[PDB]
């Protein structure tokens, strides 16, 4: 563990949602027709935290609330993974996910966060201190001019963790893209707080250019179109203004 | 009893040798083990491989000593350890273990050998 | 049985039909479940407990029984739950010269708790003077040495008891049993049950190509026309079997 | 699969002073375990098989204490004969492991 006082104070800065924030509901299978679901969904065109990383290092803790959006304009795939729980410490069982360059590393344990984690060609792993009770892990293939657009979605209903995933190649880009529903996690854990996990070049260490956008979900009713295909292809929010509500 | 080593002689890398070791006053019988250990000259014991000396051979190796090294029974009171590729780390100072239990493995070791020395040079 | 070794089993698929080949001559006497319907069945949480213990003192595995084993080795719970398999093992564990390695917690303070291990070498003192580190009279160690006798019963012998113990929340399950197949029938008016799903129609081949992650297929009638096989990943059409009213 | 490590690797106590010598295992090996000792130029000897009962020839002083993962041997009396390497070996599984035999640990008795 390794304390970085290099960090520039700043306030947040903000943009606009537009037209991101949808995934699909559920597993079952729908074309060319209309369907209107109520579920956690992002209001559009809501404002959205942006950090921005570069001598800018933000890495806070942020509320969970009932869900988090979170994409990510990225190249070279600075962004490595994030950081679940509620006390942060060994007090209480946490949640770990990194992405390292091998695989993806699923791990719920009473961890021992660092108080800066952070990644360090990459071999220095400095992000916590020790593991108490481990309860699950699991080891996958690896989840991956700005040319990278990564979509996340996070949840947690009746103990299970859903994520949604998104690659796309292109502030937020106009346009309509659903996510897909990519792992659920039956863990049961309560989570109020998170923090993600970057990677730092050592040359000092040096931080390359890249942004990550943080939303909130809220409980709305939204009407969505499939195409003939079977995917979401339009979505209007049914409480954004009058016209929509119609 | 006594399991007086052999075979031990300065060797060259990578080449091959011959340890015996010889049972006295007794033969390799099946409800009773037999192991082979060596210690190097400057640290502990370590084991490698053997084999059971009952009617179906258990035969027993370490994780690194997977396929170098190979030990055969070739009469009741004679078996033979043949190692090859044999690098400057292999010098030690060989033992016959002679266990106290079949249970397929090194179980307690009551009586060992004198040994013997098996050093390399060039 | 002093010193029993406690595993943790679980995100694995539990196979029983292994063990009469690992385990020949065993009992299944258990409590808590049915043991025959544990094929089709999910355990959330599994805990393997095993040692030796004598024959005589095989009986002594159960709730709410007392004994030498029961007190001072392993103690059952009231409300256990979960099986306990056991089978004779004289043709392993036992010696020619003796089978002196099998020790077991013979005096101790205090009955233990179930699940607990002592694991203490501490001289027990059954008298009124200190044993202040004398084994004489009054003073006995605690962990005496099974002596099996091959030669009596099986009341004498080694037998190996294995200890499992569950909780069936089946919801947040991690080990459960292969549900099997059944030969898929097509083309034909059909009652079929996939996962729970029970209906009946004609299963024919679907020309749908619906996503890894969806599984099932709506309609406008807010009813499941299309669904993939849960052995074999293919796409299937439900449609209700030819029906009209009749004049 | 099963890793033992044996420590300290040195200790000197007074010819009246005791020392203990503990032999941890990576997962629980029950009751299986040994102890031996070898004088230099001489192979080693059991000591203490099955981690409580005494071998024979050899003085009640040697002992041991501790099951499942955790043994520790516990000396009672050096007589400046004593001094010399301990080591455990695992007994327990012997399917794919690098070396049954535990660290070494030599005594030494200032007389
Ligand atoms: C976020 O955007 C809204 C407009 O939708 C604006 O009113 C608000 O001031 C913005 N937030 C901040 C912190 O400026
Ligand atoms: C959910 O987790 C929080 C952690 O802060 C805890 O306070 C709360 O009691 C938990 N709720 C339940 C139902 O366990
Ligand atoms: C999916 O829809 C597109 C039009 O959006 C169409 O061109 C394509 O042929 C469809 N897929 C298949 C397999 O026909």
């Amino acid at each position: 563990c390794v304390n970085l006082t290099t960090r520039t104070q700043l306030p947040p800065a903000y943009t606009n949602s537009f037209t991101r924030g949808v995934y699909y509901p559920d597993k079952v299978f729908r074309s060319s027709v209309l369907h209107s679901t109520q579920d956690l969904f992002l209001p559009f065109f809501s404002n959205v935290t942006w950090f921005h990383v570069i001598k800018r290092f933000d890495n806070p803790v942020l509320p969970f609330n009932d869900g988090v959006y979170f994409a990510s304009i990225e190249k070279s795939n600075i962004i490595r993974g994030w950081i679940f729980g509620t006390t942060l410490d060994s007090k209480t069982q946490s949640l770990l996910i990194v992405n390292n360059a091998t695989n993806v590393v699923i791990k719920v344990c009473e961890f021992q966060f660092c108080n800066d984690p952070f990644l360090d060609m990459e071999s220095e792993f400095r992000v916590y201190s020790s593991a108490n009770n481990c309860t699950f892990e699991y080891v996958s293939q690896p989840f991956l001019n700005f040319k990278n657009l990564r979509e996340f979605v996070f949840k947690n209903i009746d103990g299970y963790f859903k994520i949604y995933s998104k690659h796309t190649p292109i502030d937020l880009p106009q346009g309509f893209s659903a996510l897909e529903p990519l792992v659920d996690l039956p863990i049961g854990i309560n989570i109020t707080r998170f923090q993600t996990l970057l990677a730092l070049h050592r040359s000092g260490w040096t931080a390359g250019a890249a942004a990550y956008y943080v939303g909130y979900l809220q409980p709305r009713t939204f009407l969505l179109k499939y195409n003939e295909n079977g995917t979401i292809t339009d979505a209007v929010d049914c409480a954004l203004d009058p016209l929509s509500e119609t | 009893q006594s399991l007086e080593e052999s075979g031990g002689d300065l060797v060259k890398p990578g080449a091959s040798l011959t340890l015996t070791c010889t049972a006295s006053g007794f033969s390799f019988s099946s409800g009773y083990d037999m192991c082979w250990v060596r210690q190097a000259p400057g640290k502990g014991l370590e084991w490698i491989a053997c084999i059971g000396t009952g009617s179906s051979g258990n035969i027993y190796y370490a994780s690194w000593a997977k396929g170098r090294f190979t030990i055969s029974k070739t009469s009741s009171t004679t078996v033979t350890l043949q190692m090859t590729s044999l690098t400057a780390a292999d010098t030690a100072t060989y033992f016959c273990a002679r266990d106290d239990a079949d249970y397929a493995g090194p179980d307690y070791f009551n009586l060992w050998g004198p040994g013997t020395l098996v050093t390399v040079s060039s | 049985v002093y010193a029993w070794n406690r595993k943790r089993i679980s995100n694995c698929v539990a196979d029983y039909s292994v063990l009469y080949n690992l385990a020949p001559f065993f009992t299944f006497k258990c409590y808590g479940v049915s043991p025959t319907k544990l094929n089709d069945l999910c355990f959330t949480n599994v805990y393997a407990d095993s040692f030796v213990i004598r024959g005589d003192e095989v009986r002594q595995i159960a709730p709410g029984q007392t004994g030498n084993i029961a007190d001072y080795n392993y103690k059952l719970p009231d409300d256990f739950t979960g099986c306990v398999i056991a089978w004779n093992s004289n043709k392993l564990d036992s010696k020619v010269s003796g089978n002196y390695n099998y020790l077991y917690r013979l005096f101790r303070k205090s009955n233990l708790k179930p699940f607990e291990r002592d694991i203490s070498t501490e001289i027990y003192q059954a008298g009124n003077k200190p044993c202040n580190g004398v084994a004489g009279f009054n003073c006995y160690f605690p962990l005496r040495s099974y002596s099996f006798r091959p030669t009596y019963g099986v009341g004498h012998q080694p037998y190996r008891v294995v200890v499992l113990s569950f909780e069936l929340l089946h919801a947040p399950a991690t080990v459960c049993g292969p549900k099997k197949s059944t030969n898929l029938v097509k083309n034909k008016c059909v009652n079929f049950n996939f996962n729970g799903l029970k209906g009946t129609g004609v299963l024919t081949e679907s020309n749908k190509k619906f996503l890894p992650f969806q599984q099932f297929g709506r309609d406008i009638a807010d009813t499941t026309d299309a669904v993939r096989d849960p052995q074999t990943l293919e796409i299937l059409d439900i449609t209700p079997c030819s029906f009209g009213g009749v004049s | 699969d099963i890793v033992m490590t044996q420590t300290p690797a040195s200790v000197s106590e007074p010819v009246g002073g005791t020392v203990t010598i503990k032999c941890q295992a990576s997962e629980s090996i029950s009751n299986w375990l040994a102890w031996y000792q070898q004088k230099p130029g001489q192979p080693p000897k059991l000591l203490i098989y099955a981690a409580f009962t005494l071998a024979s020839g050899v003085p009640s002083r040697f002992k041991g204490s501790g099951s499942g993962t955790q043994f520790t041997l516990t000396i009672n009396g050096v007589e400046c004969a004593d001094a010399a390497t301990y080591y455990c070996q695992q007994t327990y599984s012997s399917r794919d492991v690098d070396n049954v035999f535990g660290g070494g640990t030599e005594v030494v008795v200032k007389g």
